[PDB]
């Protein structure tokens, strides 16, 4: 197996530059093309280019010249896409991506994607509130993650180890802030007798924070 | 540049069933056509490379198609986790080029919605605001209101509603509403109502509390 590993979130100014860095482990780094994606939101894929590790030969999407510079580090096995002089039609998210070959078949790979947002507005990290049920088979639990920016959140329950019944809701934003809630129903037996905790990360303030649900 | 067309946007199908998502290149391509999957939230995944060619760990229900200008992606005994957007594309000629995506919709039988109404934390409430939420969760069909009521009266400032695509596991809708207040604003009224209008029933489908 093979991981890509994006950050999450760029913040960035209109007019400014940003260097997207995707750091390939599991395979030869210098044997495979990386190609890289764009993609607004609600919106379809956009092929930047491809770039391919041994000797950096690179292949663009005319649309991008003079926009994105693709390169890589062998070094590090990191591969680095470039957006220079950046507008809102910048925004969006931005994917790396290889594939390989297994058995009888290719195998793709592709980082989480980075969500940049060309904006001179301030990170705002979310306030995390927990939804427990007031003073039933079935209860369900919620997290409030409230007055972020920009985007995104990620949320789970346990760690992950709690991964049915969840509702995880788009953002809205909002006097330029976004928020979003998630809910999970467990069993009634499960809950307030094992612990529920929703975890919530927001890359562009590096923070990842964890609430308890507790019954009031 | 070479322009892939899908001119569905949205397929309609039932689990167990046969659909096919159709794309047609402006210019012959050969084979050399992909398909991808994209669920919410999720980078894309390959389905088919070579226009017919299942990649690593694809069930054997994705069938690919086509040589030159019309190609197919057919997805047999469809199952609830191909709620998906889908993807064509030529990689035959630069630059690489994508149609503009087929979304799956899947038909079910009618839900009624599950609704629950959750106050303000006091976590919230320590900083000067308050926000109550509530849940209508895995619902089916689509179509739904909500209405929020402070002792007994209809309130419409400050609500955000959230919706999320149709549930990978049970193909239903799942909806929240936030009525966002000050806490001053909360702290003067006692009775709090979310009310959920469905075709599911001829009453609206209530919760409530009292900040009592
Ligand atoms: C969007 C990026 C992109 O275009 N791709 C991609 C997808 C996922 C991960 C890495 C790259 C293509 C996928 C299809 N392959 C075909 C390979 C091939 C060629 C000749 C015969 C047999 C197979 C080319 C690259």
């Amino acid at each position: 197996q093979v991981q890509l590993q994006q950050p999450g979130a760029e913040l960035v100014k209109p007019g400014a530059s940003v260097k997207v860095s995707c750091k390939a482990s599991g395979y030869t780094f210098t044997n495979y093309w990386m190609h890289w994606v764009k993609q607004r939101p609600g919106q379809g894929l956009e092929w930047i280019g491809r770039i391919h590790p041994s000797e950096s030969d690179t292949n663009y999407n005319q649309k991008f010249k003079g926009k994105a510079t693709l390169t890589v580090d062998n070094s590090s096995s990191t591969a680095y896409m470039q957006l220079s002089s950046l507008t809102s039609e910048d925004s969006a998210v931005y994917y790396c991506a290889m594939e390989d070959y297994y058995g009888s078949s290719y195998e793709d790979y592709w980082g989480q994607g980075t969500t940049l947002t060309v904006s001179s507005a301030k990170t705002t990290p979310p306030s995390v509130y927990p939804l427990a049920p007031g003073s039933n088979s079935m209860v369900t639990l919620g997290c409030l993650v409230k007055g972020y920016f920009p985007e995104p959140v990620t949320v789970t329950w346990n760690s992950g180890s709690l991964s049915s019944g969840v509702h995880t809701f788009p953002a809205v934003l909002q006097s330029d802030l976004y928020t979003l809630s998630s809910s999970v129903t467990v069993p009634s037996s499960t809950w307030p007798s094992e612990t529920v905790t929703c975890n919530v990360a927001h890359p562009a303030s590096s923070t990842k924070v964890d609430k308890k649900i507790v019954p009031r | 540049d070479i322009v892939m067309t899908q001119s569905q946007k949205f397929m309609s199908t039932s689990v167990g069933d046969r659909v096919s998502v159709t794309c047609k290149a402006s210019q012959n391509v050969g084979t050399n056509v992909a398909w991808y999957q994209q669920k919410p939230g999720q980078s894309p995944k390959a389905l088919i490379y070579s226009a017919s060619y299942r990649y690593s760990g694809v069930p054997d229900r994705f069938t690919g198609s086509g040589s030159g200008t019309d190609f197919t992606l057919t997805i047999s005994n469809v199952q609830s986790e191909d709620l998906a957007e889908y993807f064509c594309q030529q990689y035959n000629t630069y630059p690489y080029t994508f149609g503009g995506g087929t979304k799956l919709e899947i038909k079910r039988a009618d839900a009624a919605p599950t609704v629950s109404i959750f106050p303000p934390s006091s976590e919230q409430l320590t900083s000067g605001g308050a926000s109550v939420v509530c849940f209508l969760n895995n619902f089916y069909p689509k179509d739904i209101n909500v209405k929020w009521k402070i002792d007994g009266s209809e309130r419409q400032n400050g609500v955000l509603n959230s919706w999320t695509d149709q549930d990978s596991k049970d193909s239903t809708y799942s909806m929240s509403s936030t009525l966002t207040l000050t806490k001053d604003e909360y702290e003067r009224h006692n009775s709090y109502t979310c009310e959920a209008t469905h075709k599911t029933s001829t009453s609206p489908i209530v919760k409530s509390f009292n900040r009592n």
